RNA sequence: AUUCCGGUUGAUCCUGCCGGAGGCCACUGCUAUGGGGGUCCGACUAAGCCAUGCGAGUCAAGGGGGCGUCCCUUCUGGGACGCCACCGGCGGACGGCUCAGUAACACGUCGGUAACCUACCCUCGGGAGGGGGAUAACCCCGGGAAACUGGGGCUAAUCCCCCAUAGGCCUGGGGUACUGGAAGGUCCCCAGGCCGAAAGGGAGCCGUAAGGCUCCGCCCGAGGAUGGGCCGGCGGCCGAUUAGGUAGUUGGUGGGGUAACGGCCCACCAAGCCGAAGAUCGGUACGGGCCGUGAGAGCGGGAGCCCGGAGAUGGACACUGAGACACGGGUCCAGGCCCUACGGGGCGCAGCAGGCGCGAAACCUCCGCAAUGCGGGAAACCGCGACGGGGGGACCCCCAGUGCCGUGCCUCUGGCACGGCUUUUCCGGAGUGUAAAAAGCUCCGGGAAUAAGGGCUGGGCAAGGCCGGUGGCAGCCGCCGCGGUAAUACCGGCGGCCCGAGUGGUGGCCACUAUUAUUGGGCCUAAAGCGGCCGUAGCCGGGCCCGUAAGUCCCUGGCGAAAUCCCACGGCUCAACCGUGGG
């Protein structure tokens, strides 16, 4: 798969950066969250502990998928802002 | 009052059993390999609408009329139904066969990707045809002129290999 | 409203000057009473979330507001129902950006970027003027705010004049009279967002509103209501306009 | 598509009605593979009756208590932390449901209030001084079958009550500062009265302490905003086998009452007010944006989504509050029903599911506060059958499937025999998706494998002059008409035609229809000119000159919400659907 970054935006008020990307992958299944997170942290030198993947979406007859993710500069800020369910779904914290 | 109710996009014949109309429509259905009459009727309605827009704009004047007139001409020649130097009058000479030539099934057949109309329909439905890098599975989709030449086998299809037994039979024609 | 005031607002019945998607959801934010009226203002939540896009959901928009990140006319606003209206100034000091709220060419509210220096002044149209106890003069402006002046300067202020006020200190620094040759900006009606110079004024009997004629840069003449004409300068605008 | 075709005669031309052929809505027979989108599903008869669960809470940063765990010392205690109820504040008048009543200022539209109220919110100008009191919680004793409820003791507050000042209201006499088109309005000065505020409270730091410095708060005045009250002109059903109606009725004068004007209600004085241009009375109905049909002019409907009105088993009437004569608050009558230990005590789903009844006629006693919003809170947050997500259903619209190719044979459309191919759909897995799931989307393995019916077959009107039964019997038949032993028309077989996941039956509206005629019909013989004439209202009215500008035409300001309709471009694979612009 090939990852292409479309746009990176800075949000000082929240204290995070928002990343939009595309994944090109003909003849392959939709990439898993773990692989995409590893590829992204390798590509931009990000701490994997404070990186969340909001979504990965596939389309009808396309060879590519669209993804949106967020990166926080502080772990406490990430815990205070993000909803609980998205942290569980991305494996950052453990469900009770 | 009453809220909106979604309406049919096609019109049925005023009388179901007229010999001449039955013969003409049967010829068309056989030639272009359509599934049922309603599909054919759908395209007919499209044609009529275009004509009804041309008739109304000929007898009009003002500022909005010119805008709508140029928009109609631009839309018609974007679909590939009119040459680049056509005028409004030329709208009134379109026929039903002109629209049927723009179906994706017909264009796939004419380009030589298939040996028969039915084979073209099967190829479209099973997902072997890509249009401008996108897979479309509707045989009745109307192809724009700007994208006509970028129509090929899907890059993941078995047919995207010149050694495939079925493709070699297609090329034999 | 069988027994009392309404508290809700459907999306389909929202004011027509907002930039909002009317079929995406069922409800909309009912604005709180405040400075402007319904037809010329929008709740702050839509500015934070939909216009600037600093937040995705309403919950995280409220967390931003409660931290005092937004200034309206130089004052911190925490209520997400607060109405923001014509000629207001929206400042984000942490990002250092400033906007002025203005009507569009079709009557919708938009944010126009402005310089930091211009962000300290706000124009106010004198909407009414009255006597108050102790023999003082009270001026009532178009956004509902009030000011007091002594009896000595009663002849320097009349209705439809414009006062340039320094915010948030609320200190007067300029008065722009309403007369022939003044520069005006239209706020409502068919000719909204057009600007020009005053040529003529007409009056009618029995309480019908009066009409003014305006010449634009290209030299065309058009009429509008006097109360829809907002004075912004002597012969050139004193503030940035789109 | 601005349309015709069958029927009165032995044969013909007319008038005239009936039937066929089209669209949409409700019920229904037979039969059904898939996905997507949307404002669909106990409205028509019963606004009939309802078992059970849920549909409105929130605040520990307003106040005293109870209980638990720890730290300091602890006889005793003081802290910190966490739960619980109670007093107290705000909300519960919105949201949700249904269309019984209503022919009316109910609704649509343009205006008015100088004749009015408004808690929460915004700006400016000021204020927060001095006293008093009870009670819940808690302890002791209880009563009652229960619903409920008594006595004594003790305590706090942003709880309640006083005094002062500010302030508010009424009337009389002056002065002319403001807005406005116009002052019973606002401002200033005297005078007589009546009414009459507040919580410097709470939280955190720096403070050794003193005291600051922030955060949330309390009261008065002027204006705004939000939500309403009230008033006017104009506009939109049927009946004369309903012709006179009204007596607080119509107006005046003097008062009361109201937040406020008003016969809204009284006392007194007059005889007015409405009506053949349809009063009064009766019938039927919630109004509009809109929806169905038609070339248009028109004709018909107004359940579902938005805006306005009204109601909570029927009929009356009050308490609290900024706002109610209050759907999940109170009282009486009427009529049903339930529990009692027989003395008493309770209840009306036209909220979400669910049950009975009535009928031709309508679904799960499910999951979630993740999104959109509302109430509460300083905030993090909590609650919400609103709203969001699924379950059942031939509700509406859009896009597909039930194979394709090559060579032979046949009756050559179509079927059969060989060889090859694909996997939309089907079966089993991985990822993504989702609050969690399910669908959906991308991949992998198997395999033509898992998938066609309903009506019609004499003419109108496309399709058989074939075979077997029945014999004016049985049956068909929208209409015209078939059947009496040689039936192309009934029953069945074999063929054929139309549409196709659909296709037929019954009822309603529009078109057909120039059979309602303004566009645009008729009245000698076919339905239809009063037996004749005179005349009131109404309608239609000769030629020229001067004036006006009501009708009429042109230009330009302020309006007629959004949704719905048409066009181009853009986003979901295209579309249906949704967004940005122009109409
Ligand atoms: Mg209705
Ligand atoms: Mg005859
Ligand atoms: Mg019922
Ligand atoms: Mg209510
Ligand atoms: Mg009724
Ligand atoms: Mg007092
Ligand atoms: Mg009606
Ligand atoms: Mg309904
Ligand atoms: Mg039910
Ligand atoms: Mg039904
Ligand atoms: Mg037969
Ligand atoms: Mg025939
Ligand atoms: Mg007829
Ligand atoms: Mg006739
Ligand atoms: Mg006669
Ligand atoms: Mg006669
Ligand atoms: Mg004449
Ligand atoms: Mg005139
Ligand atoms: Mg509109
Ligand atoms: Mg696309
Ligand atoms: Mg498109
Ligand atoms: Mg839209």
């Amino acid at each position: 798969m090939e990852i292409k970054i479309t746009e990176v935006k800075e949000n000082k008020l929240i204290g995070r950066k928002e990343i939009y990307f595309e994944i090109y992958h003909p003849g392959e299944p939709t990439p898993s969250r773990k692989d995409v997170k590893g590829k992204l942290v390798a590509m931009l030198d990000l701490n994997p502990e404070t990186t969340v993947i909001q979504y990965i979406r596939s389309y009808f007859g396309s060879y590519k998928s669209k993804g949106y993710a967020k990166y926080y500069y502080d772990k406490d800020r990430m815990l205070y802002i993000e909803p609980e369910y998205i942290l569980i779904r991305d494996g950052i914290i453990e469900k009770k | 009052g009453d809220p909106k109710r979604q309406r049919k996009k096609y019109e049925t014949p005023p009388h179901p059993w007229i010999k001449e109309r039955l013969d003409r429509e049967r010829v068309l259905m056989d030639k272009y390999e359509l599934k049922n009459k309603k599909e054919l009727w759908k395209h007919e309605t499209q044609l009529k609408n275009f004509r009804r827009r041309a008739r109304r704009l000929l007898a009009a004047r003002g500022k909005q009329a010119e805008i709508e007139r140029e928009q109609l001409l631009a839309r018609l020649k974007r679909l590939g139904l009119l040459p680049e130097d056509a005028v409004l009058d030329d709208v009134l000479s379109l026929t039903i066969e002109d629209i049927l030539e723009r179906r994706l099934q017909t264009i796939v057949y004419k380009k030589g990707l298939a040996r028969t109309m039915r084979q073209a329909r099967q190829l479209i439905v099973h997902g072997h045809i890509e249009v401008n890098g996108q897979i479309i599975r509707s045989p009745s989709y109307l192809v724009l002129k700007e994208e006509e030449d970028t129509i090929t086998y899907a890059r993941t299809s078995p047919f995207a290999n010149p050694q495939h037994p079925e493709r070699m039979m297609i090329e034999k024609a | 409203a069988r027994k009392g005031p309404k508290r809700h607002l459907k999306r389909l019945a929202a004011p027509t000057s907002w930039y909002i998607e009317r079929k995406a959801y069922k409800w909309a934010v009912r604005p709180r009473p405040g400075p402007h009226n319904m037809r010329t203002s929008i709740p702050l939540l839509y500015i934070v979330r939909d216009y600037l896009g600093y937040a995705k959901t309403a919950r995280e928009a409220r967390k931003i507001l409660n931290e005092g990140k937004f200034l309206v006319d130089g004052r911190v606003r925490k209520d997400y129902k607060f109405p923001v209206g014509i000629m207001d100034v929206v400042s984000i000091p942490e990002t250092g950006e400033h906007y002025r709220v203005l009507p569009n060419r079709i009557g919708k509210l938009i944010l126009h970027p402005i310089s930091e220096e211009e962000a300290n002044i706000k124009p106010l149209r004198i909407r009414n003027k009255r006597m108050v106890k102790g023999a003082k003069i009270q001026l009532n402006f178009h956004d509902g705010t009030n000011h007091l002046i002594p009896l000595s300067e009663k002849d320097n202020y009349f209705t439809s004049y414009t006062v340039l006020m320094k915010v948030p200190e609320r200190e007067i620094l300029e008065v722009l009279p309403f007369e022939k040759g003044a520069y005006v900006f239209v706020t409502q009606g068919k000719n909204v967002a057009r600007k020009g110079r005053i040529v003529e004024i007409k009056k009618f009997p029995m309480g019908w509103p009066d009409v003014v004629t305006i010449e634009d840069e290209e030299g065309e003449l058009f009429d509008t209501l006097k109360e829809y004409a907002f004075v912004v300068g002597r012969d050139k605008p004193r503030i940035s306009l789109p």
